[PDB]
Order: structure tokens, then sequence, then C-alpha cells
């Protein structure tokens, strides 16, 4: 799992892969690992990704209850304080390791969480098992002053490192754009640089070639 | 002093009854009346709802009859607000039952609870006792057909046939003289009918303000069919009773 | 039988007496204070009557600093206030604490008004004899006034008028704000705000002002603080001067 | 939650909740018991007001709280079977605590004991029921009958009758029936118990259910058939003598 | 459809109209009728300055 | 008792246009003015 | 020390009748004229605010607020009861539906949810009844539109037009020949704005009415785009620019 | 309706409650007990009444010590002073346990008085019936504030309860006119032991006994200690002396 984040002058994007790993085998090949907290926030996950959208589901629910108590948009603070304090109440024992990106009247703000409760902030931040060979790109590349077009290909080039030298990342690449102008937009299957090729023979098998035990029919409505 | 605003809930009188469900049990006559008729092959719950208008929602709309199982359904006559609380713990208690022996609650034990609930509240706490009084019905291999009723006392025995709400006594005597031992189910629901109709405080009877709940137990065996009569199936038997 | 005025349950009219009689308790002090709206600033008035001469000046005040940011004004019995005061200021420190960032007027208002609910709701609590107006400059809003009441009700106010005079200085207010067709004062200087305040409060209740009668507290961007006796003698100067 | 003072001593020594549920217990149904040598009978009767209650289904008066220990009340139905539920789950912690099937004594005991408790707990009003208790000790065949008051007091009777109209019942039963030379026969405690209810019945063979119990683990209910039975010679020996 | 759905102040318009168009005409029994009907309606309503003059 | 309003008002609108008959488009105009009236009082 | 008001302040009058509960009936039935009715397309709750001091703003007073954003509320009792409801009612559904089942409850399971608090307040010693009538209006993808409204009683009942305030009677009995089987939202709106029209006492503008619509899905509110899955909220409230283009189509 | 003044949190028409003005009115029937805010500290003095001859002179005291620099003079209900002062004394223990550094007197002043009001909201507790002179000497210079049982607290330069309150504030405004720049300790001993001696004259008919204590950084830096030795019998017979 690789997810990286670029703060560029006029808002902010992260990216994540679709492979989803338990260990030495992969469960799922195309997965959404990146989580909404609110329409103007996201968050992706990282470490154990069983910790990450219960995590994700908590601070989301309550996040849009205090921005409608409040009557007022979210705020990306609020959401990253909320996340520290909840990391912090179970003392370590839970592995999630969080990105959060966002933008508020204040302006636009990136930041990361760790597992223990631990907090940064950086322009561009990569978290997870698969965070280093995407991070030392960004590193490699970054620069200020960037564009919307620029900070969306430096994230494609860093999430490529990822993949190809990583075992866990591959397939799809997911990417979410924050736009203080506009509204921020989605991106799904924005690159596939992995497309698994028709087989050579089909394997379609003729009818009745398995037996059959018994046969019998259950009933479903009243 | 938190004294002189005290109500004194449960304090018995000084020819000894107690006075909170006294007049409960006169809150039950000013809601809307409920009949039940116990029927050799199966069980008609109906009732009339209280404060019909044009602008009354009908479609899907269930008020006087409530789902507790699968088999078992009740009959609700009083406060709606305070027979929700009690209904959603006679579901919880329903499905911690088949949680427990994973077979269906016989309609004694769910009928106990309630009244154990309702009997609570009339002991201790000093909080007012629940002004509902429940018409139980439900199937089991126990005594197969069961119609049970409640009271805010909290008492519940068994009736081949009962109407508690508006004009109880009415009711009672109209069933009392047709009510014999070997109704189908169909004789059941139009005797019903009929005592609504005669009982009722409205001229005619629109298919609007009455609800049907029946059970009925055909080709499969062991399994009943609990149906909510919609009101396009309401304004059937209108006809098949003469009334239409 | 007789014993609905004496807690909050409900009356033949519909009414709770109880939270009726709390307003008139607001106006043992009979200190009327009134609050104005700058362009980009807040500026609240309050009369400051000082009883006996073995009063020091310096503690009697009706004017609260919630926050650095938010500054409140409170009417009414003083021990009561003080009690509102601190539940507000502790309110605002969890609330710093838990979400990170300074919270706006309307939050706490709001809050401090479901406070006041709960207090009217429960039987065994009795309202606050209070009426608190809050005062501040929010970055995410603008310059805001909002004033709560003993029942709950909280409303932001172009400019607020409260103690036994509210209705006049109200009016007075108004005749300006209808005539002008603006939402708030067009003066960008805090220093301007202080004395169309000051002159519409003379000319509505009709009195001369020192020194030691009346307290000023100033909301600039990101700073709440109260005149010195000095600063309001020097603004006391500047408009009969002026005028 | 609730910790006001419900039973407060009068003036006058006796404790108003208390005596009005004497008055509470005094409007319930009778409710009549009788022993024999070998044999206990509990009678009783219902409610006569409304019909098309079915026999089923309805409960019984007379509650089963173990195999040899049966349980009759009077007064307010809703809060006897409350005692009656707290009796069978003390009966069953006494048979995992002392491995003994309970005796009458003790269950009785505790059945005062918790009507006690509710007379003492605050908040609480006391039990409007009148109990009967009725049973064999194990490995014995000396039928004990007690009656329970919802002051808390018990004590042992012969025979005893509670409910509405007790009075006529109890000086029935204090010249047909002798302490002394109690009946010998199941069929005659049954006789006994029979024409002491028709003194208040009046009519309701229907609506007369009369529970017999024996010693080792015997309990039946007589049904309709057999208690019309018994009404034909009772009232077939009344007006002819 | 005025008469159902009950719209007083277009009742009002419509009945004036159909008195006009009757007295153009000559049939003046109906449009008196017509007209005593638009007052009918007319007094039961805030109608607006210009209809109660004309 | 509305309907002897009803005729009275109708009795009363026949002098209004100094007529000396009541007329049925007049007990039109009576009936509108009571239940308008029936109608306004209930409030 | 704790509260010692752990009796039942609503006690069975010996005419059978619950005090508090006819009181806060009372309570209800002056107050501020609301409305809302149903339509085939959507449902409009309106409501007028009635701006206490001219030196206030009716702005930062939301009448109408948003309980999901398929589901909104409107009241016609008192001010704070209502406030502290809602926040409440919000809670609660978070609890009940986003912790447990992940999206938004419908209409129907939320009413009842809601109506739990008022029938526990009638009942849980030393608080008084709210002296609220919640008007609630909501869509969703099975049962389809729907209107609830809510008796400081508990009780809840399926309307297709109501009323509750002031007006509640002239309203009521003024909707049954402006209601048919058949509507447009526009058609509806237009119904409401009508309604409302008499009802108002003060000045008429699109200040001082408060309007929400629950309708199709628009996907400019929704605050994101790239789920085909979700569309947007439904409940959108009409600014004062918004409400006075219709106000003068009557 | 009547008995509005049966409970504690009911509101009286007027908007006043009623338990508290009765406890005010019980504060009255107290013995007389003055302070003086003298320039670097404050003066306390007390009027212990003298009863039978029983009662051994010199040993029971009135004036309770906070911490180090706070004192406490109470007057009506002795106990619920005595408890006041000692939830004071657990607040000032606490503040000096989790931050160290000694309780500033105003802050002092806020836990008494928010522990005051707690006890005038409830109907299940009854508001308390002293009214108390406490002060001392902070950092920050020093502080002489009377608590008022309706839980309202005022930074006065000079306070008296008792039997002969009135007439002890007005030899208080006479030494406050005849000294405006300041006074010295010192002279303020004696003046409060004369002040004393004035109010007593009301209550000639019983005995009296006179004990007087002051908090002081010019002689006391900040420790608060009785008067002892020959300054109480010179402050006696300098008093005596005018008479």
């Amino acid at each position: 799992t690789t997810i990286v984040g670029v703060k560029f002058n006029n808002g902010v994007v992260i990216a994540a892969d679709t492979r989803s790993t338990q260990g030495p085998i992969v469960a799922d090949k195309n997965c959404a690992k990146l989580h909404r907290i609110s329409p103007k926030i996201w968050c992706a996950g990282a470490g154990t990704a069983a910790d990450t959208e219960a995590v994700t589901q908590l601070i989301g629910s309550n996040i849009e209850l205090h921005s409608l108590y409040t009557s007022r948009e979210p705020r990306v603070v609020s959401a990253l304080q909320m996340l520290k304090q909840h990391l912090f109440k179970y003392q370590g024992h839970i592995g999630a390791y969080l990105i959060v990106a966002g933008v508020d009247p204040t302006g636009s703000h990136l930041f990361s969480i760790h597992a223990h409760g631990s907090t940064d902030v950086g322009y561009y931040l990569s978290l997870g098992s698969g965070s280093l060979a995407a991070m030392a790109v960004l590193e490699s590349h970054w620069k200020q002053d960037l564009t919307k077009e620029e900070a969306i290909k430096l994230a494609s080039d860093a999430i490529q490192a990822g993949i190809w030298n990583d075992l866990g990342s591959g397939s799809n690449v997911d990417v979410c754009v924050m736009e203080i102008g506009k509204d921020a937009e989605y991106l799904r299957n924005y690159l596939t640089p992995n497309v698994r090729e028709e087989k050579q023979k089909s394997y379609k098998f003729p009818r009745g070639t398995t037996a059959v035990l018994k046969e019998s029919i259950v009933n479903i409505c009243d | 002093g938190s004294r002189r605003y005290d109500s004194r809930t449960t304090i018995f009188s000084p020819e000894g009854r107690l006075y909170q469900v006294e007049y409960a049990l006169e809150s039950i006559s000013h809601a809307g009346t409920a009949i039940g008729i116990m029927a050799s092959d199966g069980i008609v719950l109906a009732a009339e709802r209280k404060v019909t208008s044009t602008l009354l929602e009908q479609d899907t709309s269930t008020e006087k009859l409530y789902k507790l199982n699968d088999k078992i359904a009740v009959a609700v006559a009083g406060l709606t607000a305070d027979a929700e609380i009690l209904i959603n713990t006679a579901r919880i208690h329903a499905q911690n039952y088949l949680k427990t022996y994973n077979e269906d609650i016989p309609v004694e034990i769910l009928v106990r609870r309630l009244s154990d609930i309702k009997q609570g509240y009339t002991q201790h706490g000093g909080l007012r006792p629940f002004g509902v009084s429940f018409i139980y019905a439900g199937y089991d291999d126990r005594y197969g057909y069961q119609l049970y009723t409640s009271n805010p006392s909290g008492n519940y025995t068994g009736w081949k046939a009962i109407s508690v709400g508006a004009n109880t006594s009415a009711a009672q005597t109209l069933l009392q003289m047709d009510y014999k031992d070997d109704m189908k189910v169909d004789d059941a629901i139009e005797l019903a009918l009929k005592t609504l109709s005669k009982t009722t405080d409205s001229s005619a009877l629109t298919y609007d303000r009455l609800e049907f709940a029946t059970i009925r137990k055909g080709a499969n065996d062991g399994e009943v069919y609990q149906k909510i009569f919609k009101p396009q199936e309401i304004k059937d038997i209108l006809v098949k009773t003469g009334i239409t | 039988a007789g014993y609905d005025r004496h807690i909050t349950i409900f009356s033949p009219e519909g009414r709770l007496y109880q939270v009726e009689y709390a307003f008139k308790a607001t106006n043992q002090t009979n200190i009327n204070s009134l609050a104005v709206r700058g362009k980009d600033c807040t500026v609240v008035i309050s009369q400051k009557k000082v009883p006996d001469k073995l009063l020091d000046p310096t503690t009697v005040s009706y004017i609260f600093c919630i926050s650095r940011t938010i500054g409140m004004v409170v009417n009414g019995p003083i021990p009561d206030a003080r009690n509102a005061a601190l539940r507000a200021k502790a309110e605002a420190a969890e609330f710093r604490y838990k979400y990170g960032y300074d919270m706006p007027c309307d939050v706490l208002a709001k809050r401090m008004a479901n406070l006041s609910q709960i207090y009217t709701q429960r039987a065994y609590m009795r309202p606050l004899g209070v009426i608190l107006t809050f005062v501040s400059v929010d970055e995410e809003l603008g310059p805001s006034i909002y004033k709560t009441d003993p029942a709950g009700y909280y409303v932001g106010y172009k400019a607020t008028a409260t103690g036994p005079k509210q209705q006049e200085i109200t009016t007075n207010l108004e005749n300006h704000f209808k005539k002008s067709k603006i939402d708030h004062i067009n003066e960008e200087s805090w220093e301007k705000v202080v004395e169309f305040a000051i002159t519409h409060m003379i000319d509505a209740l009709g009195t001369e002002f020192s020194k030691n009668d009346l307290e000023v507290g100033v909301a600039t961007k990101d700073k709440f603080f109260t005149l010195s006796a000095e600063n309001i003698e020097e603004r006391l100067v500047a408009i009969a001067e002026q005028d | 939650g609730y910790d006001r003072a419900l039973s407060i001593f009068s003036p006058d020594g006796h404790i108003f909740q208390v005596e009005y549920a004497l008055e509470a217990v005094k409007r319930g149904t009778c409710a009549v018991g009788v022993k024999g040598k070998n044999c206990v009978v509990l009678g009783c009767e219902r409610r006569s007001t409304l019909k098309l209650q079915d026999t089923r289904i309805t409960p019984s008066k007379v509650s089963k709280i173990d195999s040899h220990v049966v349980l009759s009340f009077s007064g307010l139905n809703a809060d006897s079977r409350i005692l009656i539920e707290k009796a069978r789950v003390e009966a069953q912690s006494h048979r995992l605590t002392l491995e003994d099937p309970v005796t009458v004594e003790y269950l009785t005991r505790y059945v005062a004991g918790v009507q006690q408790r509710y007379t003492q707990s605050g908040g609480v009003r006391p039990f409007g029921v009148s109990t009967l208790i009725a049973g064999f000790d194990p490995r014995d065949d000396e039928p004990k009958l007690y009656q329970t008051e919802p002051s808390g007091i018990y004590s042992s009777w012969s025979a005893q009758t509670i409910g509405r109209n007790s009075k006529t019942v109890r000086e029935f039963l204090e010249k047909n029936y002798d302490r002394k030379e109690p009946p010998a026969t199941v069929e005659e405690c049954v006789k006994l118990t029979v024409r002491s209810l028709l003194e208040v019945v009046q009519t309701g063979a229907k609506n007369i259910e009369i529970t017999v119990v024996k010693p080792d683990s015997d309990i039946v209910a007589l049904s309709s058939e057999e208690i019309n039975q018994y009404v034909t010679q009772i009232e077939q020996e009344k007006q002819e003598q | 459809e005025f008469k159902k759905l009950d719209d007083k102040p277009s009742l009002v318009d419509v009945h004036l109209l159909e008195s006009k168009v009757y007295h153009k005409l000559r049939n003046l029994a109906k449009s008196k009728a017509s007209l005593t009907a638009a007052r009918t309606a007319a007094n039961s309503i805030y109608c607006p300055t210009q209809t109660v003059a004309e | 008792a509305d309907v002897k309003g009803v005729c009275t008002e109708a009795g009363m609108y026949a002098l209004r246009e100094r007529r000396i008959h009541v007329t049925q488009e007049d007990f039109e105009l009576a009936v509108g003015k009571v239940m308008n009236k029936n109608q306004e009082t209930a409030i | 020390m704790t509260d010692r008001y752990s009796f039942s302040l609503t006690t069975f009058s010996p005419s059978g009748k619950l005090g508090q509960i006819d009181y806060a009936l009372t309570a209800v039935k002056q107050g501020v004229t609301s409305l809302g009715i149903k339509a085939t397309n959507g449902v409009v709750i309106a409501t007028e605010k009635k701006s206490s001091s001219p030196l206030a703003m009716s702005e930062t007073l939301s009448k109408v607020s948003l309980l999901t954003p398929d589901i909104g509320a409107v009241y016609s009792g008192m001010g704070p009861d209502y406030r502290v409801l809602v926040d409440k009612s919000r809670k609660v559904a978070h609890t009940s539906y986003k912790r447990i089942y992940g999206e938004y409850p419908p209409t129907k399971l939320l009413v009842s949810e809601v109506a739990k608090i008022m029938q526990e307040a009638t009942q849980s010693g030393g608080v008084r009844p709210f002296g609220v009538s919640l008007l609630i209006a909501g869509h969703d993808e099975f049962n389809g539109f729907s209107l609830y409204q809510v008796d400081p009683s508990g009780s809840y009942f399926p309307w297709k037009a109501t009323a509750i305030g002031k007006g509640s009677v002239a309203a009521k009995t003024f909707l049954e020949k402006r209601w048919n089987d058949e509507l447009e939202l526009e058609d509806a709106i237009h119904i409401a704005l009508l309604t409302l029209k008499e009802s108002v006492e003060g000045e008429f503008n699109g200040d001082t009415i408060e309007l929400a619509i629950i309708g199709d899905e628009n996907p400019d509110l929704l605050g994101y785009t790239g789920i085909p899955t979700d569309k947007g909220p439904r409940f959108r409230k009409l600014t004062s620019q918004e409400i006075n283009d219709r106000l003068e189509a009557l | 309706g009547t008995g509005y003044d049966l409970s504690n949190s009911v509101f009286s028409p007027d908007g006043r409650n009623f338990q508290v003005e009765y406890a005010v009115k019980a504060v009255e029937n107290g013995t007389t007990s003055i302070g003086i805010k003298c320039n670097d500290g404050v003066v306390f003095a007390v009027e212990k009444l003298i009863t039978s001859k029983l009662l051994v002179p010199q040993k029971n005291v009135k004036i309770q010590v906070v911490d180090r620099h706070i004192g406490c003079v109470y007057s009506g209900l002795i106990p619920d002073g005595r408890h006041l002062v000692n939830r004071g004394r657990e607040e000032a223990a606490s503040f000096k346990k989790l931050y160290k550094t000694p309780i500033p007197i105003p802050a002092f002043a806020d836990r008494l008085g928010q522990y005051v009001q707690a006890h005038t909201l409830y109907n299940s507790v009854r508001p308390f019936g002293v009214s108390t002179i406490f002060g001392g000497v902070d950092k920050n210079g020093a502080h002489l504030y009377m608590l008022e049982p309706s839980g309202s607290y005022w930074g006065y330069k000079g306070a008296a309860t008792g039997k002969g309150r009135q007439s002890a504030k007005a030899e208080l405004e006479k030494l406050v006119d005849h000294h405006p720049e300041g006074l010295s300790a010192r002279e303020a001993v004696k003046q409060a032991a004369k002040i004393i001696y004035l109010a007593h004259e009301d209550n000639k008919e019983k005995d009296f006994e006179l004990e007087i204590s002051w908090c002081s950084l010019s002689e006391t830096n900040g420790l608060h200690k009785f008067v002892k030795g020959d300054l109480l019998q010179e402050a006696i017979d300098f008093a005596q002396k005018e008479i």
C-alpha cells in the first residue's frame, strides 16, 4: 500500500494504488483506499487495512455532525486534532497510518498522522509500507510553485515508482485533487499500467461435467 | 424540598385501589376501538383508527396493528407513543428468545414479559403507568392459536373474543351472540366488520379508517402466513360483508 | 393544583411561568448597555454604576473577556453572571482543546443557549438569571453580536440594547439603521464607532457621562480588550469638542 | 432513583399502606384451602362478570412453584405472579445451595420476607396480594397449609379462606370442619371445599377451579366434569335435609 | 375548474368576464346572474382594488 | 338558526335594491353572506 | 444531592387525559404557523420567520434545519426546545445508522427514533415534555417521498399535507381542495406560498419566508465529483433571492 | 400563588429569590466584623461577644486562616462560614498542589463565589447564611473582598457585617475620606479598633472582646497572624482614649 500527497499553490493532491494485500497473498486487485471524511477533506489509510475504514467512518460521522452543529464548513485542523485524540486514547494499539489533506477558508493544509498518535506537516508526504520508493521520487522532483498538471504528474510518477519497485503496490492508480476555487474531483483508475491479457485457451466446461449428489430448491419469498 | 411537587403515583387509595392505573383505564376508553376474534382456522385483528381526515395517509400507514415476530402480531389500543417502547422491548425479548433457544417464542412468554414491564412501573419508580392495553395474537405448537389481552395494571387473561377501546361493552355484547366455536376466517372477518360498523361513531364505513390483520394456515404446515391487509384488499371485504 | 408557577411546567395558557419570571430578574441592576457593529470591529458600551464609595471601581464591571478573541457583556445579577462566565470560559477551553481552532461567537452562544434550555427543561434546576451578549469578530463570517436569554433563544443582532430602557435605545438606533439602510456602521476605525455608540447612548438615556459611569469593551480583529478610564475620558473629551 | 418513603407510621400506629393492602386483598376472589390426613385441597373461584374466556391458555389461579409445593393467591392478580416468579427462582437457588427440595415453611418464610422488605424499602408500595401455600415436604406425608399476609405475618391454618366474603367461609369452616378430626379421604376434602364455595359463589360451576395436592410429587387439577359431579350430590343432599 | 378547486380570487375575475360576454350578447338576465355570483364570491376575500373597481 | 338568518338577509337584500319581491339570486347573495359570517366568526 | 425529582411530572387526570401532553398541544397550537405538503416528485416544507426585533438577523436563526442531506425538519413550537431536539436527533440518527449500517436512515425509522426521545421525556421523571411539534420531510429509494408530523405527545402521523401553528385550522381546512393525487414541485411550492400568504401578519418578502425543498439529487451542492453511486443531497433551502422570484408568481 | 418562599430555586413574581433574602436577614444577626485595606496589605477585626464569664478569654477565635496569605473573618451562622472556609482551604490546597503557586486573591474569590452560588440553584440545599470579609496579600498587591450569601463579591476598600454594620460603614467612609492617598497598616489596626468600638456601642448591654489580625508585606511579608502583645493593648487604649 502506497499513498502520497503533494501540496501546490492553489490546492493539494493525493494518490493511492488499488491493490489490497493481507501479506504474501493479494486479496483484491481494485479497491478504493481513499476515505471521505467530508466532501472537501479526504483521507487515505495505510498500515493495517482493518482500522482505517472504521476510524475514518467514525471521524466522518463526528465531523459532519460537528459541521452541521456549527452550521459551517468543516476544517481540516479539527479533523486532525480529533484523529490525534482518538488514536492517542487507545494508547498505540491501533496501527492505522493515515494521510489527511484538505482546504478551508483559512487556506489549504496537508498533514499525516501516525499509528501511536504522532503528527507532522509537509508539502509532500508519503506514508505506509510502500511509501519509501514514491517519497524518494517526490523528494527528487518536487519544487516550489507547482501547477495542477505538474502536481498530478509528480504524484503519478511517485506512485508508478512505488508500484514498480514494491510488490504490494500495483494495478490501477487512484487520484484525488483538491482545488480551492472549484470543487474537488475524484479520478477512478486514472492510470492502468497493469491490464490482464487474454488467456491462450478458454477453460469453459461442457454441461454436466461435475456430478450432482442431490437436487433441491429452497424457497425465498412468501 | 422536592416533595410538594410529587404526585405519589404508586399510592393506595383509602378504599384500596391504585389511582393512576384507574385513570389509565379511562384513557383507554377514549382511544380507538379494536376487535379480536378467535376462529378455528385463524385469528383476525381489526381496529378503527381515530382522528381520520381526507389528508390522512393510507398507502403505507399502520398505527394500531404492529408486528413483533413472523408468527406473532399485536393490536395497540391507547397512546401510540407509550406503545412504541413496549413494542420495541417485546421485539428485543422475542429476538433474545430466538437467540437463547433457536425456536419460535411462545405467545405467553412475550405476554408475561410485557406484563412484567408494565407492573414494574405500576409498582415502584414513581412514574406514571403506561396508558396502553394490547391485544396479542399468535400461533405455536403448544396450544395452537392464542388470543390474550393486556392492561395498564399488567394482568393478562385468555379470550375467545375481545374488544378493548371505545364502546367495549357494546362490541362485546354484539359479538357474544354471534360467536360460535366453528367459524372459518371469513366468518370471523365479517362478524368483526359488522361489529365495527355497529359500534363506530361515524355514519358510513369507508376503507380508510379500518385496519385488518389475519392469521391463516393453508397448504404449508407449521408456518402460518401473516398478512397486513392493505387498503386495496381492505376495500374488497366491504362488498363481501354487504356494507360496501 | 397551584404548584405550576413554582417549577418549569406548562400553564393553562401554554406558558412557562418560571422562565417568564426569570426575565424580570435581569433588570435588578438597571444597567443599560448597547453594542454596535463596525465595518471591521465591534464595540460594546455599558453603564458602570458604582453604588458605594467603598467599592474599588477597577474590580466592579459587567464585562468579561471570554477568550483572547471573544468578549462578553452580561446584564443581571452579577453572581449568576460570574457562573455563566466560568462555564463559558471552561467550554471555550474544552472546544479549543478538542478541535484545535478558536471557536466563533455563534457556536459559543448556541452552546450557552443549549445549556440554559437544559436548565429550563430539568425541573430540579433553575434557569439562569442573566442575559448574555456575546461580541466578537469572526474572520470566517465577520463582526458579529450575539445575545442569548435565560430561555435559550439566541440570535445575531445588528445592534443590541438592554436594561430598563432597552426599547428606547432600540428605537433610537433603529431610526438610524432604517435611514442609512446599512447593516453595520461604515466607520472603518474602532476610534469612530466608540464615539458613535457613546453619542447615541447619551442621546438615548439623556444623561452625561464621566470617566467612571460607563465601561467600554472593544473587539478588533483577533483582539478583545477593555479600555481604561483615561481612554474613556479622552473619548468623551473628543466627543465634547467635536459636537 | 425514587427514594421517597411510601410506608409511614400513622399517628395511631398502623401503616396506612399495609392496611390499605388488606382492603385491596379483601376485594379479590375467594380462595379456600383445607387439609386431611394425607391430602390438602386448594379451592378457588373465578370472576363471572365477563364470559368467552377459554380454559387452556387462561393462567391457572393456583400456580405450581415446585413438584411438591403449590401456591394459591387472592387479591390483585397482577402483583401475585411476581411473588410466584420470585418464589420459583428462590426455590431453584435453594436446590442449588442446599441440595434439598424446598420445604413449605422455608418458602413461606421467604415470601413473608420479600413482602416485608417491600413494606420496608423506600419508593415501593406493599404487595396487594394474600397467598396460600400448600404442599408436602420431601419424605414426609404431612400436608402443610400456610397463609401469608401483605403485612408479612405468616401462620399455619387447618382451614383458611381469603378474599371477598371470607367471613362467611370462615364461619362455615368453623362449624363444618373439625381441627382435631380432619376428613380422612380426598373425596371428603373435595366435598367440604366445594360445599364451602357454594356459600358465596352461588352458581358458577363453570368457573369453580379446584386443585388437589397429594404427597410423593402428585399434584392434580380436577376438571369441570368432576367438579359438577361433586356438585350434583352436594346439592342433592342440601335441600332434602 | 375553479368551482371545485376553490379559487375565489380567480372565480371573481372569470365571473366578471362572463358577465361582460353575456352583456355583449344582450342576454341581460344571465349577465346579472353572473354579476351577482361574482359579488357573492367577491365579498369574502382580499380582492384587490382593480377588481372591485371593475 | 342560519337558515332563518339566510331568509332574513335575503329579505334585507331585496330592500337594498328598493324592490318589492325576493328573488332566487338575492337568496344566493344572502346565503353567501351568511356562510362567510359563520365561517369567519368560528375563528 | 443529585436529582431529587425522580417522580414523573405527567400524571393522569381523573378525566383520563394527560395533563402535560394536552398542555404542550395548547402551547404548540399558538406560535409560528408552519406547513408542509407532499408532491409526486418532491416534498416542500415552508415556515415564516417572525422577526421579533427589526434589529435582529433572521439569517442567523435557522427555522428549518438539515437532519440528513435527505431529511429536513420544520417546527412550530418553542425555539430552544426545537434546537435541542434537532441536535439530539442528529446525534442519535448518526449513532444508530451511520455507525452501524453505514448510510443515512430513511424517514420512517428516523421519525420513530426521534419521537422516542419525546415519548421518553413525557415518561422520565423530573422533566417536562417538549413544547414543539415537528414536521419531518424526507425521501428514500424504497418508500419514496414521505412527510411526517410529530406531536409533543410523541405520536407521529403520515400526512400528505399539513400545517401547525396559529393558522393551522385555516390552512388545514384550505389544503384539501388545493391538494390532489398528481402534483409538481413548482405546483407544490406555489400552493405553499399561496397558503402561507394569509397566515403571515408582518411584512411579506423573501427574508420573512423560510422555505426548503426535497427534490432530485443535485450534484452541484454535493461537494465532490467522481462517484456515480451518489448524486448529491436532495435537501436544498431557498435563499431570500430564490424565494422572492416565485413570490410575485402569484 | 403563595409559598414562593418555601423552596429555594423558585422565582418571585418580581424576580427576586426569597430564601437568599432570608439568609441575608439571618446574616445581620451576627457579631460585627470589619476589615481595612491598608496600602501594603489588609487588616481584619472581629467583635466576638463575651457571653457568661464561663467562656475562656483569648481562646475562642473567629479569624480563620487559609494557606498563608488569605484570611477569613465571618459573621452570621458561624458553622456555615466554618464549612465555607474549609472548602476554600481545600481549593487553595488543590491549586497549590497542581500549580505550585499560592492562590491569588481574585481566584480564591471566584472559587468561593462559585461554591456559594452552587447552594442557591437547587431545591435540595439551603443557601449559606454567612457573610465573609476574606482578603489578603498576593503578588499583584492587596485585596479585600466581602462575600454575600447571594454569591456576589466585590473588591471593597473596607467592609463590615454584623449588628453594627451600618455604624461601621460610616466610620469606614470617614477614614477613607480622611486619608485619600492611602493608609499604613500600623495606623490601620488602631483605626480598626476604633471602628469596632464605635460599632459595639449598639451592643453595650453585653460585654465585648476584640481580636484583630493583619496580613502585610512591610512587616509580615505575606504571612497571616493575629495581634499579640503590647500592640493590641495600645490599639485598645488608643481607641478608648477618644471615648
